[PDB]
């Protein structure tokens, strides 16, 4: 050759050349040579990089500054350098204020421009995989107030272990302030970590709850506080209702009663108080759930589903509901189980008399085709004259106003029994777990905090202002304000009630102008999962309720391309679709792309869809995906594209909650109580295979509700050592179980987690090592946990997110027929965030597809980074597992 | 109880047998006598016992 | 809408309207409307299709016509129209003398021209898979002439099985003319299918033969035709040598012996015979291999191998091979073995003695640094004078004229014993099957056939016309022209001479002058196959030959494009290279799109290669493809690509050999027989687990060559009904076997032949069908069937064929600098001839990657249409297998 190599670029300045100097030795890694000439740029020592900088008047001012902003568009000459990791210095020019152009933004050769413009860089000579990149003590005191609350004892069973964990004496006071009242070791017990063994399953309060009527009085809350110091407990732990919790709250304003008759006043001379709400009611002002309100509410929904389970004209039946001030229970079986009239103390009859407004919607209802009439009755059930209305007074009104043979079926005492429902079990056991965290690192400046849920996660909250927010709802409805009542309760209870009536309502004239009415479809592609067709009901039902014309893709993409699957839906014919599992639509994993995109764009167009609905998982992820791509070649999917996350798995990006897991880990969870139970009967383990996928989230979860003593999930894995070490866990653990309750012990193993390490070689590695100490067994249930019947909260939160999802595309439709009565489609930004995925997120909102694919997924093989690290620290801290 | 367990699991089987799954083989655990299975397979509507 | 449908085409004509009328209704099915008003063409009743045709002066001739032309060049409005499989109208066109435009040629719109130009055809709306397409008798008697020779016994094994199946009665004539001249029942023997059991493995002849002194003259001959027409055998089959079949030819020519000393004599009036050349020697002229030439060259080759396996200076070793006459087992095992110096009858030494021609040869070789130093003598080996040399002789020269401790290895017998070669049982099995049918399909009209093998494909010959041509040989020898005799044998032979002397000559001049001189490289891609390293050796030393540099590109494509592994050749370094396995450059199943496609571009032009030859399987073949549709980026491949196909299994389409495939089947015959012996031991079968993937030849060849009951194939597949059926059969055989030799039993099972159905399920089931009357057992050898040594038909094969591949390098190189050297490459014709596919087809050709790819291979995950399928039919008749 002749041209042999490259020695070094040469730039000339304008006169000033110092913005440049400052640019490439800042960003580059360039260096200003030793003893300058006049007033060269080398990068390091072994190498021939090299850039020559000149001040003579050979490049102008005026052309270079325009060059600079002709390339703010997104040619000229330019300089390509060789440099590992581009990624890295793409982010450092970005935030530095300097604009980059790249290939996938993954990515291969990055541009940015200086005074001295287009300095490229490649990660390489041509097309390959790129260069290699380049080099606090005190002792703890809990106790259950009021009512029976499925939860209780889980709640428990974590603050017993937690406080014990972080090194403290925990002590269960028995018989609730009573037992804290009369003190002594008769009430108040040391307990230890295996005397709160198994208690996930146990209902009620093994430690049980007394309403002391000297607490009420000055005269006992005294006697508490002496006993409190008598025992040494620096700290209390109260889990209960209401009034259980401001009582709690006078007693610490209360608690400077120094009373002389000093070193036990110097020491406990501060009230370390935490509440957490242990109510069936969901009462609680602060919370968005109490321990308790789900299983109570899963209790009312049994029955009713059991009432909706039979034929019949000249029928109506009655569900009294316990829960004495809220209406949250009532409200939320009324829409999991779509009844009729719910009589609840935030929503009377107002415009005109209860019996009116019964008979008028039960009538329209009847006479619309639906002849299994439901009524719920809440305890509260209230006038608005504030007259309590009996289950008798609504009998009597179906009875004798219309010819109804009304049957009652009154829940009682089955509302507060039973095990505590997944969501219960993992959020009463966080709780604790939280209490004690928060007993810990209370100081006096600290306000007492009551533990709280707000949209699936766990807060502190001021216990004081929790406590006065309940008793200004009280306050409201005693006012006769129901209006304000409403508002006052939590954002999840306003937006239900909302949901429900509008639910309830195809049978009365639309709600929106003609010109705003609209033609929205709806799909379920993917596996079932539970909330499908609870999704697809309110969808429906919503849209009548609206004006809008409510279309179904029957069986997914597949159904639609190569058979025209667009179906109308018809309320009559949606009858009990909210309380059916799978889905009635029919599903598949076709993809839009694996059917014809061409001919979906057709019907799409044909049909004149102005709106999208996708319930469905990972493939219902990629769907959106794969039709906002196709938005450039086909008008007709430039319209609004949401998508409801419906998956067991709960591998979807964009939501922390999925349509169907809750049903899903409720199932496997009540199959995991059976084997521990029968592994208690018998010195055995069992290894339980784990449906989800390559996430990890249904193990983690059924790890921490059953207390299995691992979990074996596909984000982390099976290592032969961690094997080793957790099957010597389990030798030690049985030799220990000598005196101890006997609760039975589970390992959860994920089928992903190992190809190799299956749930069947695990076992019979367990028992190769047990060396006749014990045995092994597998439970390898199958692809059956997706559940019959789905769980209360995947019915209410697919009605919900159904609700949102219709009404993004009311919002979204307008910006839309720009872009789809319009050639000269450009692709902007207006129309990618029409594209969307409804989630949960710490907040409910809705995330543009683009960089959650792009970004936030394993796009390839895997479909699947994880949040609930967390759960699973807990959970191995619960069971003593030691991880590597 | 365990034909009872069995007729529910099965009801569970043929719901998520509704692009999942289509036909299934449940095991039945009863020792060296076809009387669990037989029954099992009766209340089911199993096709093949 | 307005446009509501679509009525009819009208189409306008020049004054003449006719010539469309005929392509219309015999290339689109339509039909002339009943009764027509001016002197409509609709489709068919219960449709919509009609075209309108005018004789108006609206549409002109000379336009017309231009309009025509102008569309031949590979825009105007046209007309689509809805129909299913248009792969037929395509055909129906094209075939018609019509040219056609259309997507994959799979294909998706099909497009064609009339006096009306411009006549679309669409499959379907949008994108999507396409719219479903509508709607005689003769006693035979065999046997074997001269010297033993191995495939025999495989050869009468098939003239008995296939005579008894074809219904007739089978004589085994015992001590060959012998038997013949004396007959009786003494020597002629009737012959049972049973009686031939396990005969493939049995050595030499177990029938006899001896050389008869009395059918030398017509005293004899006489005597043999009486024991004929006595004996009543109507056919004769002789399988021997070359006078054995003179003989027999003389025989044929003297039959007319009507001698009176007439019912007999109406009857064998003509005799119908049949030869097959049963022969270690490969003289006869007419035939390709002889049976028993590849066992006798397999036995010298394990000698040479063996003497190769040492280390020493002053060392020379002649090997006494035998073969009188011919000097095909000189030259193929001095090809096979890297000999220095073969003395061979056909080319004795002629311009100077061969003692001066033997110590210039033999010294070049010492003085270049090759060590051990081997030298082969003929049986027949002679001089020019016709002077036969002894060992001896040779022995001398080398001790007394060269300093060199000579020791000398003589096969003897050695060459005639053991088993035969994967290739001789297969061979002489469908020889003696063609024998019969020749045999049986003679009329007196038809010259007396010899069966024979050109280019692995079985033919018949006439016999006079190969006895006279085996003559003219021995005379052009006998005659003194060496040269004539050379050319007067098979096109093989003559291919082989030339490519030893060339390969054997590095240390002489380049064969070519400097001007056509080039740097050609070589890879191998894929799995190892036996004679990957022998295609490497035979390329290099025939480039050194020519004067071309020789290069090796080590690690497939990922060595090229990630670690730039081109290496020089150096004839030192290869020594022993065709003898050894697998690959010594380094083999991977990386494809160049998988490495960088760019980086081996940018290599190939650096290194400034002229050519370039793949050597492997399946992704070698991809590879090829994938580098010649890259030749439009880049001009550096833009050279002739040449594919040696190189598997184990033979699914590489092109050829219908591939390298390594004997050595492999050879392996697998081994372990078969083997297991077989085992199962004679024991009323036990084996399922024997075969390799070659998703190819079936292996399993298919192997049944054949071991005489497996039955070969499962994953071109086929494994039913239930064909698995009880053959069930059934081994249960029939074991009850039947009470009696008959004890041969044992197998049932070859590819892997892929059924993934549910494997070799240890189809075992298990045989045993609980079996019903304790004899028991299963499985033989999985694993991927270790490739084998160490390749075969010396192996080393020999990819000899020829590498330098095929360098002479068609050094044809295609100047036509392809044109595009080399030019842009505006548009990828024609001319060019996409140089990237081809080496192949054996009935003929040695060289077939374009673009027609095999597009056309004859399961491009996909399959990675393979048959040709072995008349081999499966005998396989499964001298087995007994029944089919569905
Ligand atoms: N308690 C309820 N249970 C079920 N649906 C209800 C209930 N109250 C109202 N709805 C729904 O709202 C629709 C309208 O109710 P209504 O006409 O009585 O007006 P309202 O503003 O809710 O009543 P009011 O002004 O008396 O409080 C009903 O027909 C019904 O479908
Ligand atoms: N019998 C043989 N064995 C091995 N290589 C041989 C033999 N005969 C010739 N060659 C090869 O051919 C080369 C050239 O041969 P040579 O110098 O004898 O010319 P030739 O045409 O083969 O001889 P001649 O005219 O005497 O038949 C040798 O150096 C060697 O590569």
């Amino acid at each position: 050759s002749l041209f042999n190599g490259t020695s070094f670029i040469t730039l000339f300045a304008p006169n000033s050349l110092q913005a440049s100097i400052d640019f490439y030795t800042n960003f580059l890694g360039f260096a200003i040579r030793k003893n300058s000439n006049q007033k060269l740029q080398l990068e390091e020592d072994q190498n021939n990089v090299s850039i020559q900088l000149i001040l003579d008047p050979e490049h102008a001012a005026s052309v270079s500054q325009i060059d600079q902003n002709i390339r703010n568009l997104t040619i000229q000459s330019n300089i390509a350098f060789k440099s590992s990791s581009l990624s890295k210095l793409v982010k450092l020019l970005k935030d530095g204020g300097h604009p980059v152009q790249q290939s996938p933004n993954e990515i291969s050769p990055f541009e940015v421009y200086t005074v001295d413009p287009l300095g490229s860089l490649i990660g390489f000579g041509f097309k390959n995989p790129f260069a290699v990149n380049e080099r606090v003590r005190k002792t703890i005191g809990v106790m259950t107030s009021g009512g029976d609350s499925p939860g209780m004892n889980p709640f428990v069973r974590a603050v017993v272990r937690a406080g014990i964990y972080k090194g403290c004496k925990v002590f269960c006071i028995h018989e609730g302030y009573e037992g804290l009242v009369r003190g002594g070791e008769k009430y108040i017990k040391e307990t230890q970590w295996h005397d709160v063994r198994g208690w996930l399953v146990e209902g009620g309060t093994n430690i049980g709850t007394a309403r002391c009527k000297e607490f009420r009085e000055r005269s006992g809350r005294l006697k508490a506080c002496k006993n409190m110091i008598d025992m040494g407990i620096d700290a209390l732990i109260v889990c209960g209702g209401d009034g259980s919790l401001t009582g709690a709250d006078r007693f610490r304003s209360e608690w400077p009663s120094l009373i002389e008759e000093q070193q036990q006043f110097n020491t406990h001379q501060n009230l370390n108080i935490c509440g957490a709400v242990g109510s069936i009611d969901n009462d609680m002002s602060s919370t968005d759930a109490t321990i308790g309100a789900f299983s109570s509410l899963d209790r009312i929904c049994r029955a009713i589903d059991y009432i909706d389970a039979t034929a019949s004209h000249s029928r109506a039946f009655i569900v009294e509901v316990m829960g004495r001030h809220c209406g949250w229970l009532g409200l939320l079986a009324g829409l999991a189980t779509s009844a009729d009239y719910i009589l609840i103390p935030e929503k009377p009859a107002s415009s005109r008399e209860w019996q009116d407004q019964m008979c008028d919607i039960v009538g329209k209802h009847r006479a619309r085709g639906k002849r299994k009439t439901i009524v719920i009755v809440a305890e509260g059930a209230i006038s608005n004259d504030l007259s309590p209305i009996s289950c008798d007074q609504v009998k009597d009104v179906l009875v004798n106003r219309l010819g109804l043979d009304t049957r009652v079926t009154t829940l009682g005492h089955v509302q507060r029994g039973g095990t505590a429902v997944a969501f219960d079990r993992i959020y009463a056991t966080l709780q604790g777990v939280e209490a004690v965290n928060a007993v810990l690192e209370c100081d006096a400046d600290t306000p007492s905090p009551m533990i709280a849920i707000k949209e699936d996660q766990i807060t502190r909250v001021p216990l004081v202002d929790a406590v006065e927010l309940t008793q200004q709802v009280a306050k409201s409805i005693e006012s006769r304000n129901f209006k304000k009542a409403i508002s006052l309760r939590d954002s999840e209870f306003v937006e239900h009630m909302k949901n429900f009536i509008s639910t309830n309502s195809d049978h009365v004239p639309p709600s929106l102008p003609l010109e705003k009415r609209k033609k929205i479809a709806i799909i379920n592609v993917g596996a079932p999962a539970g909330g499908m067709n609870s999704a697809v009901y309110s969808m429906a039902t919503y849209c009548m309720s609206r004006g809008h014309v409510p279309y179904a893709i029957h069986n997914g993409f597949s159904g639609l391309a190569r058979h025209e699957s667009v179906r109308s839906i018809n309320w009559l014919d949606i009858e009990g679709w909210g309380s059916l599992g799978g889905s009635e639509i029919g599903t598949n994993r076709t993809l839009p792309n694996d059917a014809d995109i061409g001919m979906i764009a057709y019907f799409f167009e044909k049909y004149g869809f102005d709106g999208l609905i996708l319930v469905g998982g990972f493939e219902a992820f990629i769907s959106l995906h794969q039709l906002e791509r196709a938005r450039i070649n086909y008008p007709s999917l430039r319209i609004p594209l949401v998508l409801i996350p419906a998956t067991i798995s709960n591998n979807v990006p964009g939501t922390e909650y999925s349509l169907g897991s809750d049903t899903c880990l409720n199932s496997f969870m009540e199959y995991c109580d059976v084997i521990k139970q029968s592994a208690a009967a018998t010195n055995r383990v069992f290894v339980v295979e784990v449906q989800g996928g390559n996430s990890g989230y249904i193990a983690t979860h059924a790890q921490l509700a059953c207390g299995a003593q691992i979990s074996y999930v596909p984000e982390e894995g099976i290592s032969l050592a961690q094997l080793e070490m957790d099957i010597n866990s389990l030798k030690e653990s049985f030799a220990n179980d000598q005196g101890k309750t006997k609760s039975g012990r589970l390992i959860l193993k994920s089928e992903n987690a190992s190809k190799v390490l299956t749930t069947e070689v695990i076992s019979t590695i367990i028992d190769d090592e047990a060396s006749g100490r014990f045995d092994s067994k597998t439970a390898i249930p199958g692809h059956v946990q997706q559940g019959g019947i789905p769980s209360p909260m995947d019915r209410v939160r697919a009605s919900r997110f159904a609700i949102r999802a219709v009404s993004f595309i009311e919002r979204h439709s307008d910006r839309c027929q720009t872009f789809k009565n319009s050639i000269s489609f450009r692709q902007t930004d207006e129309i990618t965030s029409t594209a969307v995925v409804l989630g949960i997120h710490k907040q409910l909102r809705f995330t543009p597809i683009r960089q959650l694919y792009d970004f936030e997924s394993d796009v390839p093989r895997r479909m699947r980074n994880i949040f609930w690290s967390n759960v699973r620290e807990i959970s191995d801290m619960l069971s003593g597992r030691t991880s590597l | 109880t365990c034909l009872n367990t069995l007729s529910g699991y099965c009801d569970a089987v043929k719901q998520s047998a509704s692009s999942r799954r289509r036909t299934f083989v449940v095991e039945v655990q009863g020792g060296y006598s076809g009387y669990l299975a037989s029954y099992a397979g009766l209340i089911t509507g199993a096709l093949a016992v």
